[PDB]
C-alpha cells in the first residue's frame, strides 16, 4: 500500500454533521443516507489527496470507468461516532451508486471487509509504516515481506485475505503491469537512456493531482533508482 | 420482437434476480449450479402467450410450456421438520413488440392454483392473433413479416432419428412456428423439407425443360424453389467453410437418398459420416434457417437476412476446438444479423470474442439472492488466460505436485535472496522437475539477471 | 486384457495408419475431423470377438460392432469427378490377453462381402468361452478374475442381485460396449443400495445375514473410495450416502459446511460422478472375491469419447488424475481437444493425430513439453492456436505498435490511424493506452 497524508481539513457541511456524533448504527445509517448531497466535494478532496489512485489497490478506476466511493477506514457500524470524522474517510474503487458489489469484489466492498474488521491486526494507507508489510512478486501475487516478525506477517496475510487483494482481476492486472515495466527496463537497456528522465514521468505528480497506477510496484522494481528520483523531486 | 430485461422472484433457484439483455448478443456465465438454464426457461416461458395466439400451444399436450408447482422454491431447514413453498412464483419481461410498441407483461403461479397471467399478457395473445388474422387475408397487396422464435437446448441432438409445401399461404405459413419452443431434436422435420424441396425443384427444372411453353407461370415456381435453397445454403457456409472447408448442403439420390456435403480435397461425403462438431453446427443453423425461409417466403434470398426475432441457446460451443471457438459468434452475427441471440458457455475462447458488456456473470448468496454482473475488465480481443483468470478466476497454471514449489521459489526469488543455497538447490530441483524451458523459470531468471544490475 | 499396437489399412478416412498405446493412459488429440472416433471405433470392433465369447453377448447382432460398407475408404477423384471405393479394410492388434499370452489377432472385410476374421481372432472367442465355463464352477477353490471391458462414447448421456453367482459375475458385461451412464439411473440403483444396508442395518440395532449383507457393505465401501478420488481435493467433499432424514436424497459432507445435496450442483459434475460410480460399481460385481478392493485390483480397458463434456475448466485440470488414482491397474484410452486437460500429463501419454494429401495418418507424441504447463502455451505449441483471438482490428493493432516502436509517431498517418483505432475500439483501450504512454515516454529527451 502507499502512504496518504492528509492536509486539508475537511467541509463546512462535514464538520458541521460531525459536532453531534451518532452513537449507534441505525442514527449513523440515517445520517449517512441523508449526507448524500454534499457527498461529492468530500469525495472530491480525498480523490485528490490520493493522486487518483485507490486506497487500497492503486489502480485508476477513472481510466477504467469504474468510479470511486467514499469508504470508512473503521466501519461506521462497530464504532459510529467517527462517521463525519474527516480523518477516518477514504476514496475507494467501484463507486456505489452492471459490474458491482458481489463475490469477487475488492476494497471496501470486499465480502470480509463488509462484515467485521479487528483493527489490531489491520494495516491500512494511513499507518505511516504499512509500505513495509508488503511485496509485490512476479506473477500477480501480493505477499507479506520477509523481514517482518512472525507477529507481522499474521497482520499482513489478515489484511491481504479481509480485502481480497489477490483477486483474479488484480493479479491480471499487476502481472501485465510487471511485463510492461520488464519491457521498459530492457528498452533503457538496448537505447542507452537514462533511468531517471524517464521514471519522473510514473513517480512525480502533476498539477492535477494525479499518479500513475501501482506505485508500490514500480517503486520496488527499480529498487534504488526509484528512491533517488523520489528523493530529488520530494 | 425484443427483450430488454427479466426479473424472478421465488423461481427455481433463485430467490430474487434481475438481468437485463444487449441488443444483438447476450453470452450468460455461470461457474455453480443451473443458474443458466434457469433463466432459458424462464425466457421460453414468459415468449409462450405469444405462440399461444397461432393455434400453437400444449395441444401436443407439453406442460414444460407453463409454471409448474416443481417450479417453486421449497426451503430446506436443518432444525425443523416442516418444509413449506415460497409464493408467488413471478416472471416479469419488458420489451418490445412492434416498432415502438414498449410493454411490459407478468406471469404467476399461487401454490397449486392454475398458473395465471395479467392483462399485457393477454394483449400478447391478442397481437399474435391479429397477426394470424393478416396472414390470412392474403388477398391484399400490403405485406406482413412474421418474427421468429426458437430454443435449441443440450437434447438437440440425442435421438435425430424419429419421426410438404413452400407458398404463401396461411397454412403453409404458420408451419414456421411448429415446435418452436420444443425441448427435443427437430432435425427430421428439416431433413424432410429438405428433401422435398430438392426433388420439386429438380422434377419442375426437366419437367420446365421438356415443355417450356409454361414460362411465366412454372418458371417462377422454379425461381422459389432455387431461392430457398440458394438462402438456406449461403447460412450453412456462413458457418461450416472457413474453418473447416465443407460447404453447400444438398440431397443426393444416388448416395442412398441422404443429406451430403462436399469438400475440395474429400470430395461428397454423407453428413451423418462426419465429425460430431459438424454436424451439431449443421443442424443449428439449419433449424433457423429455414423457419426464417417458412416463415417469410416474400423475402426470397434475404429470408435469413432480414428477419427478426429471439434465439435462445445452451452450450453453443458444443464439440467444436478451439480454433472453432473464436469464430462461431461473428458466423452467427454475420448469418442472422438482425436477431438477438441469448447463448451460455463455459469457453475463454468464445469469451475473448465480445465486449465486456455482452457479458453476464450469475451468482447467488446463501439466501438464494441473484445477480447478474458484468467483468471488471476488458475481453475483447484479449489472450484466453487474461479472460480466464480475469473472468473465470481460474489460475493458468495446472496445481501440478511442483505448484507450491514453484510459488515458494518466485517468492524467495523476487524479494532478493537467490544467492542464497536453499534457493538455488529448489531452482535446481524445479528445473529438473519440470524443465529449463518452462515461462516462470524463464521470467525469474530475467528477474534475477535484473536485480543483479541493479546491483552496480 | 491391454493392447499395445493397432494398425488400420483404407478404414474410414485412414489410407493406413499404426498407432501405439501407453500402459496406463493415451490421450488423442486433433481438431474435428481427424479421426479420434475412428480409431476408438477400430478398438472397439477388435475387441467384440472375446464379448462374443459369453452368452451375454453370444445374442448381440447389432451391425454396429462389425465392418460396414460405410467403413471401407473414398477417393476423390477430380478430374473424373467421383468417389472411388478402396477394398478391403483391415484392422490388426497386438496384445497380451491373459499374464504370458501374447497374441495379434486380424480383422477385414472386402467389398460388398461379409465380413471376415482370421485364425487367431477365433481363439479369442474361444478364450472368453473358457472364461465363462470357469465361472460356473461350484466347488472350486481356485479364484477365477474377470477384465472389465467399456466403451462410453458422446451418447453415453442420451437415456439387482449382487451375488457370488455366475448370473450376477456376468452381469457385469451387460451392454458393456454401448454403455450409457446418466445421473437420474445412478441415483435409482445407488438409493436401492442404501435402502437395503439401512434395512439390515437397523436389524442389528432391533435385536442384537452374511453374504447378502457383507456384498452390500463391500460394494459401498468401493464406491464410495472412488467417488472420493474424485471430489475429495478439488474441495471437501466425501463419502456420498443416501439419507431419508435430508428429505430422502443423496448427500455429500464437508468437514466446515455438513452436509449438502447432490443434486444443487451443475450437471457436468453429477455426470462425471455418475461415471466414476458406474465404472466402480461394474468392478464390483465383476470380481466379488476382491470384497472393498475391486476398484483398486481389477484390470482391463477403458474408452472415453470427448472425456471433458460439459465441464468446468477448473475441473477438466483434475479429471486424468482423478481416474488414474481411482483405477490403478486399469488401461484408459480418452479423447479430447481440450489444453486444460492436456496442461497436467506427461508428453509420453498424448498422440496428435495427422494426415497427408494421400491421406498416410501419423499419430505421434508431441515434441515440446506439456506437464505443468500454462494452457496458453499448451493452446500455442500442441494445438498452434494463438491464444490472441483476430478480430477485425488486430491487424491494424499491430501496424500502429510496430509503427511506433520504430518512432515514427509524429507522421500524419500514423496519427490518423491513431484516431480511427480511438474510435473503433475507445479510448480506454488497455493497448491504446499503452501506446500513449511509449509515445509520451519517447519525448522529453
Ligand atoms: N468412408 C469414408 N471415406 C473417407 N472419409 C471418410 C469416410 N467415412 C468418414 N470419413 C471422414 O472421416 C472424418 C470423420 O472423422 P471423425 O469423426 O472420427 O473425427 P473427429 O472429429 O476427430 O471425431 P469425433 O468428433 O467423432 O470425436 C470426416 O472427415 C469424414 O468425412
Amino acid at each position: 500500500m502507499r502512504h496518504v497524508i492528509k492536509t486539508q481539513l475537511g467541509t463546512v457541511a462535514l464538520l458541521t454533521a460531525h459536532e453531534n456524533p451518532p452513537q449507534d448504527a441505525d442514527q449513523s445509517t440515517r445520517r449517512w443516507r441523508n449526507f448524500r448531497r454534499d457527498k461529492a466535494a468530500v469525495m472530491v478532496q480525498l480523490i485528490n489527496e490520493q493522486y487518483h489512485l485507490c486506497c487500497y489497490s492503486e489502480i485508476r478506476s477513472d481510466l477504467r470507468g469504474l468510479g470511486y466511493h467514499i469508504e470508512h477506514v473503521e466501519n461506521k457500524s462497530q464504532h459510529p461516532e467517527r462517521t463525519f470524522d474527516y480523518q477516518n474517510l477514504a476514496a475507494s474503487a467501484l463507486d456505489s451508486g452492471s459490474s458491482l458489489k458481489g463475490k469477487n469484489a475488492f476494497g471496501g466492498h470486499a465480502q470480509g471487509k463488509q462484515d467485521v474488521v479487528d483493527m489490531a491486526k489491520f494495516i491500512h494507507c494511513h499507518i505511516r509504516d504499512c509500505s513495509r508489510y508488503f511485496a509485490y512478486l512476479s506473477d500477480g501475487r501480493i505477499v507479506p515481506a520477509d523481514e517482518l516478525n512472525a507477529q507481522e506477517t499474521e497482520n499482513a496475510q489478515y489484511t491481504i485475505d479481509l480485502l481480497n487483494l489477490n483477486s483474479g482481476f488484480l493479479q491480471t492486472e499487476r502481472r501485465n503491469h510487471w511485463e510492461e515495466l520488464e519491457q521498459l527496463f530492457d528498452e533503457h537497456i538496448e537505447k542507452d537512456w537514462d533511468l531517471q528522465q524517464l521514471l519522473q514521468l510514473d513517480l512525480v505528480s502533476t498539477p492535477d493531482h494525479k499518479l500513475h497506477e501501482f506505485f508500490s510496484i514500480t517503486r520496488q522494481f527499480f529498487q534504488q533508482e526509484a528512491e533517488q528520483v523520489l528523493q530529488s523531486h520530494a | 420482437m425484443r427483450i430488454d430485461k427479466l426479473s424472478l422472484l421465488n423461481f427455481r433457484c433463485f430467490k430474487q434476480l434481475d438481468i437485463t439483455f444487449d441488443e444483438h448478443i447476450t453470452i450468460l456465465v455461470a461457474p455453480n449450479g443451473a443458474g443458466k438454464t434457469t433463466v432459458l426457461d424462464a425466457v421460453r416461458l414468459a415468449l409462450f402467450p405469444f405462440i399461444r395466439g397461432f393455434d400453437a400451444s400444449l395441444y401436443v399436450k407439453d406442460k414444460s410450456l407453463a409454471i409448474r408447482t416443481e417450479d417453486l422454491r421449497l426451503i430446506y431447514r436443518q432444525e425443523a421438520l416442516n418444509m413449506e413453498m415460497s409464493s408467488p412464483a413471478k416472471i416479469t419481461a419488458t420489451g418490445e413488440w412492434a416498432s415502438g410498441k414498449t410493454a411490459t407483461w407478468m406471469l404467476d403461479k399461487r401454490g397449486e392454483q392454475p398458473p395465471h397471467e395479467d392483462k399485457m399478457a393477454a394483449q400478447l395473445t391478442r397481437w399474435g392473433e391479429q397477426l394470424q388474422k393478416r396472414v390470412r387475408e392474403e388477398h391484399s397487396l400490403q405485406q406482413v413479416e412474421l418474427p421468429l422464435m426458437l430454443y435449441l437446448g443440450t437434447a438437440r441432438l440425442w435421438y435425430q432419428e424419429r419421426y410438404q409445401r413452400l407458398d404463401n399461404s396461411a397454412f403453409s405459413r404458420l408451419s414456421g412456428y411448429d415446435d418452436c419452443l420444443s425441448a427435443t431434436s427437430n432435425y427430421k422435420q428439416f431433413e424432410q423439407w429438405y428433401s422435398w424441396l430438392w426433388l420439386s425443384y429438380r422434377e419442375h427444372q426437366i419437367t420446365q425443360l421438356e415443355s417450356p411453353s409454361a414460362k411465366l407461370k412454372e418458371g417462377v415456381r422454379v425461381q422459389r424453389m432455387k431461392e430457398a435453397i440458394q438462402a438456406i445454403q449461403q447460412a450453412i457456409n456462413c458457418l461450416t467453410q472457413q474453418v473447416t472447408g465443407w460447404h453447400d448442403l444438398e440431397y443426393s439420390a444416388s448416395h442412398n437418398q441422404q443429406l451430403v456435403m462436399s469438400h475440395p480435397q474429400y470430395g461428397k461425403i454423407p453428413l451423418s459420416q462426419l465429425s460430431d462438431g459438424l454436424r451439431n453446427a449443421v443442424a443449428m443453423v439449419a433449424d433457423i434457417a429455414f423457419r426464417c425461409v417458412k416463415l417469410n417466403p416474400h423475402l426470397q434470398n434475404d429470408a435469413a437476412l432480414k428477419t427478426q426475432g429471439i434465439v435462445l441457446i445452451d452450450e453453443v460451443d458444443m464439440f467444436l476446438h478451439p480454433a472453432w471457438q473464436q469464430q462461431i459468434i461473428q458466423s452467427l452475427r454475420s448469418a442472422f444479423p438482425q436477431i438477438q441471440f441469448i447463448v451460455t458457455t463455459h469457453s475463454p475462447q468464445v469469451l475473448s470474442t465480445v465486449k465486456r458488456e455482452s457479458i453476464r456473470l450469475l451468482e447467488q448468496d446463501e439466501n438464494g439472492n441473484g445477480k447478474a454482473l458484468m467483468p471488471l475488465g476488458a475481453t475483447y480481443g484479449e489472450p484466453s488466460n487474461d479472460v480466464l483468470q480475469s473472468v473465470m478466476g481460474v489460475d493458468p497454471q495446472p496445481a501440478v505436485k511442483e505448484k507450491a514449489d514453484l510459488q515458494k521459489l518466485t517468492g524467495w526469488v523476487d524479494q532478493g535472496k537467490y544467492d542464497e543455497p536453499k534457493t538455488q538447490q529448489l531452482m535446481v530441483a524445479l528445473e529438473v522437475a519440470l524443465g529449463e524451458k518452462h515461462p516462470q523459470l524463464q521470467r525469474l531468471q530475467r528477474s534475477i539477471a535484473r536485480q543483479r544490475l541493479l546491483k552496480g
